[PDB]
């Protein structure tokens, strides 16, 4: 009884990942499909941070901080 | 042999692709082999590649070539492709295979 | 004229396992101790593309001869992880498994791991990967074992979504080069001669042969997460560390879940045997689904609640599953209902080893754990021999260990460990 | 050693016994020290007669609540006691009540057996709460769109008949039927003919033929009319359904011809061609290497996320085509890929996919015979169907006798020039209407 | 082959005595050998020139 | 909005064909021959049509 | 053209010969009704009437 | 939300808050994903109609009289309610999370229980941020005088930043420090800092240092009002907790006012109290609450 | 910038004097340490491989390098790595 699906007897597929390389003879139960996930949007980078010099200051001392605006850009403030 | 060698050293001065630049493997004609053998290249020698490609047309719209000391010299002219297309063409030839019979 | 299992151990470490029941399709599978357990911080999902990465080029045959080689003569070959172990299993028409066993141990042993076929195989990961979390079970026992553990079992079956685009060529062949050896290798086979595995195995892995990358042993850390999703039904997983593979704390275990409720024995039935669905159903008439977990590995065991209610109701339901627990760690219990709980454990048990695969999946893993099988008539009197106190053990250690929790949904009524 | 056909025959037969009622019981023996015991019951939803089109369903959701000599929860305390397993199952055709429990408590198995096919207790407050379970499991059963689109399919495909009207019957049916209908129900489609004790496993045919005599005997064996119900042929119409939803994600159409029927044997032919065009889905591991055409440019283009064939027989009818799910931009040319693949097997069909589909089929048909529980159905529809067990050496002959003219006859025979049913639900305004599907079921080439 | 074109354009315009008659024979089997046969197998030549195979 | 050279279905064409179709940078003058053979055509359209107009 | 050298192409090239065959009949007999050709209609005997 | 969340400093916060409060403060200011798509405008009315209410509103103006601002105070601001909805105390749970997304840095934060808005102990708070370094005063500076820094900076030859974090609000503070540094040193820079403000806690510390963190404070607070913006959000923030505008001069009295034994007792409310961890990065080397 | 160069403090009233000779101090006897010569090429060096990776300043760059080709406009403030190699004391 030393096995996932013979001690874990519901909780089977739940432990267990089954991939198939190369397809059977009979069609899996739940064939299942991807329903189109949405593209999260394009930012521009940011800069790295590979010295001390430029990461001090880069740790949040207040609260957080959302501002939006008409015709400003958003900011956050830490 | 030498003499063969020699010949093919002019041929190779004779082709004139060394005057732009461009390696052996840069002058072959893209077919379906060419391009997945292209597209199985690390990015570092296609970069090299296309940039090799941009020069000599570039050459090519002026109507120009290197300066001597800056072409293509015989030995080292390396098969950079050619590994690559043998694969291709050895697996296309399996599913021909398989195919046939 | 089915015979018995015989075992050798090679000299270099390999297990093998066979039987010759004349079966008109015969299944072989090679078993490896290199489940997603044995990855770092470094490393992660790495063994779901190398699950994934089973129908790729190897040293000897192409992807496009293995996968239509295999479907030529109609044989499956299917990957199967849990965290510890990874299986391969091919089967088909014993007039083909001489081919089918060429097919498998080269891509066991030899695979060649190219980095145009892995650049094509990642986005298949992702989809997969959407896929397997299409449903909600699968979600919160990845987050259960993320709280619940450290370093070693807290590693997720499925790969992360920055893991993805990163994993290259090289950590594959690491990988494969420090998990993959021979003494942590069984090769079972159902439906096959002995001196046919025996040859094949001789002639294929003679070239792998030591204990490869010891793993870190677990910690259990507890805690609890929560992941406000806005679904109808509320999720909750609350477990406690438990025993590991190989001590009859486990099998008390299994008999206090049992107890206490392991899934529907009748189509749409009412659950008038499982404690906690009792003690629900006493109190709330709402749709519920209330079951207990038990999932041990070989060093750690998680062992606890899992709950389905409505949002609303997602408190209460939660609280009357945790008292029932408490009930029977007051030893609040009768012996016809620790009966009822080993019969259905071990008919359970013999209903999970009749099918083909799940005989040929618990050979695989008694032959990895301990390198002979155990018979399933010592399986049922080691089941026969847990005692009442020994549940009421198992009871009392769970609810006096600190706790993991998994929740789901809307969890505004939802409670957490320091009100239970 | 030994080769496919020694290792077909060394499968122990499955032995039929008949009492004094008609009531058949068969059993085939293995080693495994479990056992799947059920009765399998000739009564579905083409039995009924569009006044009682849920009686089957509901009666199998009243069958586990409790009969006269056990009333209520006490009975499934029983099947709890042992740790056996009680599932059902409902079809258009045929009715399941199955057991799945050790050897040794196989005498009590059979007596809850009995119980449940004849002293079912059906109470009116058990109604109601069943009624309102299967009210909102129609609920939740309409939110998956397979069993919506075959719902269609049927429906399209045969108008007019009791094929129709699906299992589970509309809710207006659902919130009318009454206890005295299924109790009609119960009377006129439960005879003891009509009826197979089927078991697999660790079992000794003569205990479960004692069993038998013991609590199966005399059930009813009499109409108490001299009422004998008739089995109606169902015409099949070349039709179409379109259920158009555009805020679905993706799109299942199903495409179906008439199928020949359970007694007609060129079914394995044709179960050979759908080995041909197979199955997938999008977690399929074989990439562009996989050997069905329709697979292999379904992962080249990115045209379907899942595909199947189906070939689903009832008594002298049936349905045999195709169901796939995919977006809607793709769904055209997914139509005239899967009809291209129709036509090639009506026309072009070699020797060696020929050979792959049979070998595709033996394993499917061994591999699907395979534990207790699906022997036990085999047997149950074996002697529904046929009237009797096909053994795996008959199928195995059947198989090695087809061979690729055959194949491309009895494919022109049932799929060339035939008025298909067509059932789609989702976004499927690029589905193609009528005109071109019909004319892509044949070619201007042959 | 161009320039063989160029003297089957100045055939053309003679007539038919010595030795225009056999110009214009030896003329065309050129143009047909060089466009059928010899440019392929030239292509082969510099193909085994350039160690492509 | 007001980009009509690749808006307006008359003039995407014209300017898909002869704007912004993309050329290699390095074709020489014996790439010139073509679109002379299309104007050359119009030239012999055009002077046909006036050679109709009296013959 | 060695590539449909194989039993396959063979199995398909057998297939597909009476098809063409019963095209190739197609096209000659629509050929001798459109030209009206006296080879073979002066031998046909109710199309003889018309000459 | 993506942009703001282009920066991990942002998610770690969020998730801190998340981690401290059971709820009332551990609701997101940023829209969850899964609520994207399903906010309606019924959801938008009722939160208007009940909590842009008249008593939970100030009008501040700088530039203009009292006369035109009472007005149309008068003329729009009369038609709302009262008090509005009350809230939920915003509860403290603690615990941990780790977001393992394989980042070059690794972004921790480890916060207690702190003083509210109102309670002289949270100027203390205050103060004892300045002791540890709240920012530094040099642009491509070393941080002499920031204890943490100093504390981290002897046992670290890689890049780093470590300051205390301080949040206050009307019911509730959160306390803690704040550590970027690299994956592999990240349990030596946290365990650094976290001594370093047990040192602080044991009474370890010179009223020198005091007096300089109090003229950072100081400094601060006047560097804030400096700006019209910064006033009158200044202005409208008092207006708002304390119904009355309270002079700068009295806000640097009452920090003058502090004791050092009162900056000893913060430090030892946060070493005694339960913690509340968020981490992000490459966290093979990042330690666990009970490993400190 | 790459014409005016600001040092500058921000303080209270109260400590304006120490704060002009402060600067007096910074702008008049700055003292050049090799070793801290040493620190910063490294930091610079560092630093300009950061401000590598923001995509307006390259783009400003090489908009003041092509506007002001062969002038003492074109180059950066921070000037080329091998400069940033090669400056002595
Ligand atoms: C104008 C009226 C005809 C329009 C086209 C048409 O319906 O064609 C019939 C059909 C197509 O219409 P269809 O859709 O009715 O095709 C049905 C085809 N069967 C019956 C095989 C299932 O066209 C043909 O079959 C080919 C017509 C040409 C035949 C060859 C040339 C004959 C004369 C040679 C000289
Ligand atoms: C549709 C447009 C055209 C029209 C209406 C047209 C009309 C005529 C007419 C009326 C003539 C007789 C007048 C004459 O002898 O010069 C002529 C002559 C001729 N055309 Fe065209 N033509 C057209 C296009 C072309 C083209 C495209 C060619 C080929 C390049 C062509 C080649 C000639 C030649 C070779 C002559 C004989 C010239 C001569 O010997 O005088 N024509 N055409």
């Amino acid at each position: 009884m030393l096995s996932v699906a013979a001690r874990s007897g519901p909780f089977a597929p739940v432990l267990s990942a089954t991939s198939r390389g190369v397809a059977g003879a009979l069609r899996p139960l739940l064939q299942g499909a991807v329903p189109a996930a949405s593209e999260p949007p394009v930012l521009d980078v940011k800069r790295p941070f590979l010295c001390r010099e430029s990461l001090s200051g880069q740790a949040a001392a207040r609260p957080l901080v959302a501002t939006v605006g008409l015709n400003v850009p958003a900011s956050v403030r830490f | 042999s030498k003499w063969l060698d020699g010949f093919r050293k002019w041929y190779y001065n004779a082709a004139g692709f060394n005057k732009l630049g461009l390696m052996r493997d840069d002058t072959l004609h893209e077919t379906e082999d060419v391009k997945e053998a292209i597209r199985r290249l690390p990015e570092d020698l296609y970069n090299d590649r296309m940039f090799r490609i941009k020069r000599a047309l570039d050459l090519t719209m002026r109507h120009q070539i290197l300066p001597k000391d800056q072409w293509t010299k015989y030995e080292e002219d390396k098969f950079y492709l050619e590994p690559y297309l043998k694969e291709v063409i050895r697996e296309r030839k399996e599913r021909e295979e398989w195919a046939k019979k | 004229q089915p015979q018995d299992l015989e075992f050798t151990k090679l000299p270099n470490g390999l297990v093998i396992a066979s039987l010759e029941n004349y079966a008109p399709l015969s299944r072989i599978g090679l078993f490896v101790k290199a489940g997603s357990r044995y990855e770092d911080s470094n490393n992660l999902g790495t063994s779901h593309l190398l699950r994934l990465a089973s129908s790729l080029t190897t040293k000897g045959a192409s992807s496009f001869k293995i996968t239509r080689g295999i479907e030529a003569v109609g044989g499956k070959l299917s990957v199967t992880a849990t965290r510890e172990n990874m299986a391969y299993t091919v089967e088909g028409i014993r007039s083909d498994i001489e081919i089918l066993m060429e097919f498998l141990l080269n891509v066991t042993t030899a695979p060649e791991f190219r980095r145009w076929e892995v650049a094509a195989l990642r986005s298949q990961l992702k989809i997969d990967k959407a896929v397997a979390f299409q449903n909600s079970q699968t979600r919160i026992i990845e987050n259960l074992h993320d709280v619940a553990y450290k370093n070693a079992l807290a590693n997720p079956l499925y790969c992360p979504d920055y893991r993805m685009g990163k994993i290259t060529s090289e950590e594959l062949h690491y990988f494969v080069q420090n998990h993959f050896t021979s003494a942590r290798m069984a090769l079972v086979g159902l439906g096959v001669s002995h001196s046919v595995l025996k040859q094949v195995a001789e002639q294929f892995l003679n070239m792998r042969g030591g204990l490869g990358l010891a793993g870190a042993k677990a910690k259990y850390r507890g805690g609890e997460i929560r992941e406000q999703n806005g679904d109808n039904l509320v999720h909750a997983a609350i477990v406690a560390e438990s025993a590991a593979i190989g001590n009859a704390e486990a099998n008390a275990f299994s008999v206090l879940q049992h107890l206490l409720g392991a899934g529907p024995h009748i189509k749409r039935g009412n659950n008038t045997t499982s404690l906690l669905s009792q003690s629900v159903a006493k109190g709330s008439h709402q749709p519920f689904d209330v079951s207990a977990f038990n999932a041990s590995y070989s060093d750690s065991g998680l062992f606890g609640i899992y709950t389905i209610s409505q949002a609303a109701a997602a408190g209460e339901v939660i609280n009357a599953a945790y008292n029932q627990v408490k009930a029977v760690a007051q030893g609040n219990l009768s012996s016809a209902d620790v009966q009822a709980a080993k019969n259905k454990l071990k008919a359970g048990y013999l209903m999970s080893v009749e099918t083909s695969e799940g005989f040929l999946s618990e050979i695989g893993s008694q032959a990895l754990a301990a390198g002979s099988y155990m018979p399933p008539s010592t399986v049922l009197q080691q089941i026969d021999s847990v005692a009442d106190a020994d549940v009421v053990k198992a009871a009392k250690k769970f609810v006096s260990g600190k706790k993991s929790m998994a929740a789901s949904g809307n969890l505004g009524h939802t409670p957490f460990l320091d009100e239970l | 050693t030994a080769t496919f056909a020694q290792a077909l025959q060394s499968v122990p037969e499955t032995q039929v016994s008949i009492l004094d009622n008609g009531l058949r019981v068969a059993s085939e023996q293995s080693s495994h020290a479990t056992c799947t015991v059920g009765v399998w019951i000739d009564a579905g939803s083409r039995y009924e007669t569009e006044k009682n089109n849920g009686a089957g369903y509901f009666l199998e959701h009243l069958a586990f609540k409790g009969t006269k000599n056990r009333p209520g929860n006490a009975l499934e305390k029983e099947v709890e006691s042992i740790g056996a397993h009680l599932n059902a199952y409902s079809t258009r055709e045929h009715t399941a009540y199955l057991i799945k429990a050790l050897s040794k408590d196989l005498p009590k198995v059979v007596e809850l057996l009995a119980d449940i096919v004849q002293n079912s207790s059906l109470e009116d407050s058990q109604i109601e709460k069943e009624r309102d379970v299967i009210l909102r499991e129609m609920q939740e059963n309409d939110a998956s769109m397979q069993n919506v689109v075959f719902d269609y399919l049927h429906a399209t495909a045969f108008q007019g008949t009791p094929l129709a009207q699906a299992v589970e019957g509309p809710s207006e049916n659902v919130r009318r039927l009454s206890r005295t209908d299924l109790t009609d129900y119960l009377n006129r489609h439960y005879k003891a003919p009509r009826m197979v004790l089927a078991a697999a496993g660790g079992v000794e045919h003569q205990q479960l033929l004692d069993l038998a005599q013991k609590h199966l005997s005399s059930v009813s064996r009499v109409y108490e009319e001299d009422a004998v119900p008739g089995l109606t042929p169902c015409r099949f119409t070349g039709s179409e359904i379109r259920h158009r939803d555009d805020a679905l994600p993706l799109a299942h159409v199903a495409i179906a011809v008439e199928g020949p029927g359970w007694a007609n044997p060129d079914n394995v032919t044709l179960q050979v061609a759908n080995a041909i065009i197979g199955h997938y889905d999008c977690t399929y591991g074989g990439g562009v290497h996989l050997s069905s055409p329709l697979a292999s440019v379904a992962v080249a283009n990115k045209l379907c996320q899942s595909f199947q064939t189906f070939n689903i027989s009832y008594s002298d009818t049936g349905l045999l085509g195709a169901h796939f799910v995919c977006d809607a931009m793709s769904i055209d040319d997914m139509v005239f890929f899967l009809q291209g693949q129709w036509m090639r097997l009506c026309t072009s069909a070699t020797e060696s996919e020929v050979t792959r589909g049979k070998n595709i089929l033996r394993n499917a048909l061994v591999s699907h015979l395979d534990g207790t529980t699906p022997v036990c159905e085999d047997i149950g529809r074996s002697l529904l169907t046929y009237g009797r067990r096909i053994p795996l050496a008959e199928w195995e002959s059947r198989i090695q006798e087809v061979d690729a003219q055959m194949l491309r006859d009895i494919c022109s025979k049932y799929f060339y020039d035939q008025c298909p049913a067509v059932a789609g639900y989702g976004p499927i305004e690029q589905l193609p209407d009528y005109n071109r599907i019909r004319s892509g079921m044949f070619w201007l080439r042959f | 082959l161009v320039a063989n074109l160029l003297i089957l354009t100045w055939i053309g315009g003679q007539p038919v005595e010595h030795p225009f008659i056999i110009i214009g024979q030896l003329a065309s089997i050129s143009y047909f050998s060089i466009i059928l046969i010899l440019m392929p197998i030239s292509g082969i030549i510099e193909d085994k020139m350039l160690k492509l195979y | 909005m007001t980009n009509m050279r690749k808006t307006h279905p008359l003039f995407k064409i014209i300017n898909h064909s002869f704007i912004d179709l993309p050329a290699p940078s390095n074709i020489s003058s014996w790439w010139n021959f073509g679109s002379l053979l299309g104007v050359c055509l119009m030239v012999q359209i055009i002077t046909g049509l006036f050679l109709a107009m009296h013959y | 053209l060695s590539r449909f050298l194989g039993p396959r192409y063979r199995e398909l090239a057998r297939n597909w010969i009476p098809t063409a065959g019963m095209w190739g009949t197609v096209g000659a007999v629509g050929l001798v009704w459109a030209t009206d050709w006296r080879l073979i209609l002066d031998w046909v005997p109710y199309i003889n009437g018309k000459f």
